[PDB]
C-alpha cells in the first residue's frame, strides 16, 4: 500500500521559516509528482504547492499566486521524499498540511485527482 | 523480427501475396498464451482468412493482461485498443533479448493519458505532450509537460509482468474477401488404389483415388462428368491428376433353396470384384458362417458379379435360381 | 500532373463484338460436355466501344488520344489489336482519386505492378515513354499515373522482363484479350495472346480467355480507364516536334452482362463453341436442348408475361369532412 507521512510543522512566530518534510513509500515517487495542500479552518482543501519529474532534464516547480515568491518545494528522487521550505510566514499561514501523490501523472492543480493522501501536520503561526 | 515497433507506434502490418504454414512456424512453441475466441489458425487448420493481419508490437508484460475483447485501461485505452470483438488470437511470449536487459528497452514507451482514449481500430501515432489544464506545453520543464511515452522498467526488474513481450495479435477482420492467404497447411500422404476420404482444396469426397491419364489444362484444377459429379482430381502439390470412384458399392444377394430341402447357401455380391470381397464385410463378423461364405475355393466372377458358395460347372441346365448375365444356379448336384 | 493540349475529338467507331468475349467459367474440367451456366458475359454482336490512338500529320491528319473515364458496371471485355504494345495498363476503382482506394494496373516492362492505394490520378493519366538520344533507347520518363499514394493496402511486382517499345508501323498482328470482374469481393483478370493479321475490326474466329488471376480487393469498382504508351513527340527517333504524339494501335471495349451461356467443352477440356440463349430463337432452343444442332421440329422455349405497365391503386372517396381536421383545428 502507498504510504505517505508528513512531519514538521507546529508553532512558528510570524515571520519566520520552517521546513516541512513528506516521505512516500509503495509506489514510483520519481516520475508521479507530489502536491502540497493547506486546508485552515473553514477552508476546504486548494493547491497551494507542486513538483513533477518531466523525465527530461529537472523537476519543475509549482507555486500558489497567494504563497508565490516564498514557498519552495524540492523532491529527492534516491531517498523518496519532498522538502517544502516556507518563509515570512504570516497568521493565516495556520494550518493543517498534506502531502498527496497520484498513481500517474496528472495535472498539478486537480487535487482530487491525486489518488493518495498522507495524515499531514499541523502548522500556527503567532504574532 | 529483428526490431519490433513500440506500443504507442504499433503498425498494422498485413499479410498477402503467398501461402503460408504455420505448423512448421510452430517449431518453437515458446508463446506463454494462448486465448482464442475463433477458428484459429492453430485450432483450424483448413482455412484461409484473407484480411489476416499480424501487428507487429512490443508491450510491457503486465499489458499482455488487458488484450482481451472490450478491455479498457492503459494500453486498451490510449496506446492499442484492439477491436471490441476481433477474430483471431493474442500471442506473448517474453524474451528480452533484443532489449539488451531484463527491465526493459527504453525505447519501447507507452503513450498514456492525452485525455483521448483510442478507438477499437484507431491509432494515434503522435509525439505531442500531454497538455495542461492551466496553460499549453509541449515539452521543456513547464507546467505539466509530462511526456505521454513512458519508458518501461528500464532498471531491473522482479516480475515478468515488467518486461517487454513481443506481443503480436492475429485478428483477422475481414470484410469482402473470404479467405485467399493461408496460415496453416495441414496437408498429408498420397493415396493410391484404396478406398480413403480425401480433402482436396474444401472438396471433401469418399472414393479410390488411382492414376489418371487426363490432361488437365494448367489453370484447370478438378474435373466433372456429365452427370456433374466429380471424377477426376488434379494434386494441389504437383501437376498430377487423379481419377475417383466409389470404393465398391455392391448388394448382397443370397441364393438359396428351398429351407424344406437344404440350408446351406450361396452369397452374390453385385458388381464387385472377388478379390474385394473378403474386405467388403470387413470378415468382421462371427467366426463361421460368414466368413466361409467370404472367400473360399469355389468363387466365381459373372458380369453380375461375385458368387461364393457356388461350385461352376460346365454343364448347362434349366434356369432353377435366375443370378443374371444368362447365368442360373441350382442346388442339384 | 500533365494537362494534354491540342487533342482531336472525333465520333466513336462502333462494330459488332462477333463471339469474342468469352471465357472459362471456373477451373472445372470437362470432356465433350455441353455446359450451360448463368453469369457475366459479352453477349454476341452487342456492338463495341471502338476506340482509337493514333497520330497521322498532313491537313487531313489528325491527333486522337482515346483515354476516356468508361463505367465499369459489371465487368468489362478489353481487346488489343497491335504490334508494339502500347496499351500497358490499366485504372480501376469508384472516384479515381486519392480520396478512396483505388486499383493500379502497369506494365512499364521489367515488372507487371498492381496496387491497391488511394493514388492521386492525375486528369490524363498515361505512361510516356521519351527516346534517350544519348544511346537511342526508349524508356520511361512520364509517369505521371499518380502524384502520390496513400494507404496502400496490396501490391504485386512480377518477375523482371523487357519487350520492344519502339512504334513499329504496319497492320496489326497481335490480339490480347482480357476480361475484367469484380464479384463478391474478388476482382478476376482473364487473359489470351493470339497471332492475327487483319488490321481492324474484331476477328470472327472463336477463342476462349483462360482465367489468368485473382485478386482479393475491397473497392467497389464502378468506373475504369486505359494507359498507353504514349510517344512524346519531344523526344522520338527521327523527329523531336512539340505536342503529344503515338504511334499505330487500336483497342476495343465491351460491356459483359448477366447471360446463359451454353459452352462445348472438347475431348481435352478447352473451349471450343460457345452459344448466347438469349441471341437469337435459335440459339434459345440450342441451349435449352443443351445441344448445338436441333433437327426438324417444334421446341417449347420458355414462357412470356407481359409485365405491369403501371401501377393503380383505387379506394372510396373522401366522403363529407370528417372531425379529424376539426380535432387538429
Ligand atoms: C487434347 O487432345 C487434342 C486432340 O486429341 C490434342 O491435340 C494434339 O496436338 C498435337 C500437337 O499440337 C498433335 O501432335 C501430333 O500427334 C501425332 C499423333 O501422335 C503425331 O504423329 C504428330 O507428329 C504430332 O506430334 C496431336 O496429334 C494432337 N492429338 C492428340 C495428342 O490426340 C491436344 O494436344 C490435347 N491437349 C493436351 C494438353 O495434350
Ligand atoms: C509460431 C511462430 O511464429 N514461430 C516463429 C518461427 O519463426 C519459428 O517457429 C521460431 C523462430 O525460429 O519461432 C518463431
Ligand atoms: C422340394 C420339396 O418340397 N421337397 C420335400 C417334399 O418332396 C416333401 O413332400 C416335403 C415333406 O414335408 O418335404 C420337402
Ligand atoms: C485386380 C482385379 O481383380 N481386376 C479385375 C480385372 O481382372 C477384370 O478383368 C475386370 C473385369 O471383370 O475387373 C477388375
Ligand atoms: C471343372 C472344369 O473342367 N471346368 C472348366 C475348366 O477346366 C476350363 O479351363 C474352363 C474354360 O474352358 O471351363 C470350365
Ligand atoms: C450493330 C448492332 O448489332 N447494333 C447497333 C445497330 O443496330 C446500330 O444501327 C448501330 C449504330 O449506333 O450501333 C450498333
Ligand atoms: C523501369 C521501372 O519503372 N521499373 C520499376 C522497378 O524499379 C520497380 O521495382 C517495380 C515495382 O514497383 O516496377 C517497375
Ligand atoms: C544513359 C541512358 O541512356 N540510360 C537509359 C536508361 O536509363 C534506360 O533504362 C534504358 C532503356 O529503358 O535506356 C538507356
Ligand atoms: C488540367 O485541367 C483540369 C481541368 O479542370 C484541372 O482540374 C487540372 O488542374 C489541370 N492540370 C492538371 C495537371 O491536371
Ligand atoms: C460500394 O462502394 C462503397 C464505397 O466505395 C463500399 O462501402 C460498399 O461496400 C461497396 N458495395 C459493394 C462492393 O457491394
Amino acid at each position: 500500500e502507498v504510504q505517505l507521512v508528513e512531519s514538521g510543522g507546529g508553532l512558528v512566530q510570524t515571520g519566520g521559516s520552517l521546513r516541512l518534510s513528506c516521505a512516500l513509500s509503495g509506489y514510483t515517487f520519481s516520475i508521479f509528482p507530489t502536491a502540497w495542500f493547506r486546508q485552515a479552518p473553514g477552508k476546504e482543501r486548494e493547491f497551494v504547492a507542486g513538483i513533477r519529474w518531466n523525465g527530461s532534464t529537472r523537476d519543475y516547480t509549482e507555486y500558489a499566486d497567494f504563497v508565490k515568491g516564498r514557498f519552495t518545494i524540492s523532491r529527492d528522487n534516491a531517498k523518496n521524499m519532498v522538502y517544502l521550505q516556507m518563509i515570512s510566514l504570516k497568521p493565516e499561514d495556520t494550518a493543517l498540511y498534506y502531502c498527496a501523490a497520484s498513481d500517474g501523472v496528472i495535472d498539478g492543480t486537480n487535487a482530487n485527482a491525486y489518488r493518495y493522501w498522507g495524515q499531514g501536520t499541523q502548522v500556527t503561526v503567532s504574532s | 523480427a529483428t526490431r519490433f515497433a513500440s506500443v504507442y507506434a504499433w503498425n498494422r502490418k498485413r499479410i498477402s501475396n503467398c501461402v503460408a504454414d504455420y505448423s512448421v512456424l510452430y517449431n518453437s512453441a515458446s508463446f506463454s498464451t494462448f486465448k482464442c475466441y475463433g477458428v484459429s489458425p492453430t485450432k483450424l487448420n483448413d482455412l484461409c482468412f484473407t484480411n489476416v493481419y499480424a501487428d507487429s508490437f512490443v508491450i510491457r508484460g503486465d499489458e499482455v493482461r488487458q488484450i482481451a475483447p472490450g478491455q479498457t485501461g492503459k494500453i486498451a485505452d490510449y496506446n492499442y485498443k484492439l477491436p471490441d470483438d476481433f477474430t483471431g488470437c493474442v500471442i506473448a511470449w517474453n524474451s528480452n533479448n533484443l532489449d539488451s536487459k531484463v527491465g526493459g528497452n527504453y525505447n519501447y514507451l507507452y503513450r498514456l493519458f492525452r485525455k483521448s482514449n483510442l478507438k477499437p481500430f484507431e491509432r494515434d501515432i503522435s509525439t505531442e505532450i500531454y497538455q495542461a489544464g492551466s496553460t499549453p506545453c509541449n515539452g521543456v520543464e513547464g507546467f505539466n509537460c509530462y511526456f505521454p511515452l513512458q519508458s518501461y522498467g528500464f532498471q531491473p526488474t522482479n516480475g515478468v509482468g515488467y518486461q517487454p513481450y513481443r506481443v503480436v495479435v492475429l485478428s483477422f477482420e475481414l470484410l469482402h474477401a473470404p479467405a485467399t492467404v493461408c496460415g496453416p497447411k495441414k496437408s498429408t500422404n498420397l493415396v493410391k488404389n484404396k478406398c480413403v476420404n480425401f480433402n482436396f482444396n474444401g472438396l471433401t469426397g469418399t472414393g479410390v483415388l488411382t492414376e489418371s491419364n487426363k490432361k488437365f489444362l494448367p489453370f484447370q484444377q478438378f474435373g466433372r462428368d456429365i452427370a456433374d459429379t466429380t471424377d477426376a482430381v488434379r494434386d494441389p502439390q504437383t501437376l498430377e491428376i487423379l481419377d475417383i470412384t466409389p470404393c465398391s458399392f455392391g448388394g448382397v444377394s443370397v441364393i438359396t433353396p428351398g429351407t424344406n430341402t437344404s440350408n446351406q447357401v450361396a452369397v452374390l455380391y453385385q458388381d464387385v470384384n472377388c478379390t474385394e470381397v473378403p474386405v467388403a464385410i470387413h470378415a468382421d463378423q462371427l467366426t463361421p458362417t460368414w466368413r466361409v461364405y467370404s472367400t473360399g475355393s469355389n468363387v466365381f466372377q459373372t458380369r453380375a458379379g461375385c458368387l461364393i458358395g457356388a461350385e461352376h460347372v460346365n454343364n448347362s441346365y434349366e434356369c432353377d435360381i435366375p443370378i443374371g448375365a444368362g447365368i442360373c444356379a441350382s442346388y442339384q448336384t | 500532373c500533365v494537362n494534354l493540349t491540342t487533342r482531336t475529338q472525333l465520333p466513336p467507331a462502333y462494330t459488332n463484338s462477333f463471339t469474342r468475349g468469352v471465357y472459362y467459367p471456373d477451373k472445372v474440367f470437362r470432356s465433350s460436355v455441353l455446359h450451360s451456366t448463368q453469369d457475366l458475359f459479352l453477349p454476341f454482336f452487342s456492338n463495341v466501344t471502338w476506340f482509337h490512338a493514333i497520330h497521322v500529320s498532313g491537313t487531313n491528319g489528325t491527333k486522337r488520344f482515346d483515354n476516356p473515364v468508361l463505367p465499369f458496371n459489371d465487368g468489362v471485355y478489353f481487346a488489343s489489336t497491335e504490334k508494339s504494345n502500347i496499351i500497358r495498363g490499366w485504372i480501376f476503382g469508384t472516384t479515381l482519386d486519392s480520396k478512396t482506394q483505388s486499383l493500379l494496373i502497369v506494365n512499364n516492362a521489367t515488372n507487371v505492378v498492381i496496387k491497391v492505394c488511394e493514388f492521386q490520378f492525375c486528369n490524363d493519366p498515361f505512361l510516356g515513354v521519351y527516346y534517350h538520344k544519348n544511346n537511342k533507347s526508349w524508356m520511361e520518363s512520364e509517369f505521371r499515373v499518380y502524384s502520390s499514394a496513400n494507404n496502400c493496402t496490396f501490391e504485386y511486382v512480377s518477375q523482371p522482363f523487357l519487350m520492344d517499345l519502339e512504334g513499329k508501323q504496319g497492320n496489326f498482328k497481335n490480339l490480347r484479350e482480357f476480361v475484367f470482374k469484380n464479384i463478391d469481393g474478388y476482382f478476376k483478370i482473364y487473359s489470351k495472346h493470339t497471332p492475327i493479321n487483319l488490321v481492324r475490326d474484331l476477328p470472327q474466329g472463336f477463342s476462349a480467355l483462360e482465367p489468368l488471376v485473382d485478386l482479393p480487393i475491397g473497392i467497389n469498382i464502378t468506373r475504369f480507364q486505359t494507359l498507353l504508351a504514349l510517344h512524346r513527340s519531344y523526344l522520338t527517333p527521327g523527329d523531336s516536334s512539340s505536342g503529344w504524339t503515338a504511334g499505330a494501335a487500336a483497342y476495343y471495349v465491351g460491356y459483359l452482362q448477366p447471360r446463359t451461356f451454353l459452352l462445348k467443352y472438347n475431348e481435352n477440356g478447352t473451349i471450343t463453341d460457345a452459344v448466347d440463349c438469349a441471341l437469337d430463337p435459335l440459339s434459345e432452343t440450342k441451349c435449352t436442348l443443351k445441344s448445338f444442332t436441333v433437327e426438324k421440329g417444334i421446341y417449347q422455349t420458355s414462357n412470356f408475361r407481359v409485365q405491369p405497365t403501371e401501377s393503380i391503386v383505387r379506394f372510396p372517396n373522401i366522403t363529407n369532412l370528417c372531425p379529424f381536421g376539426e380535432v387538429f383545428n
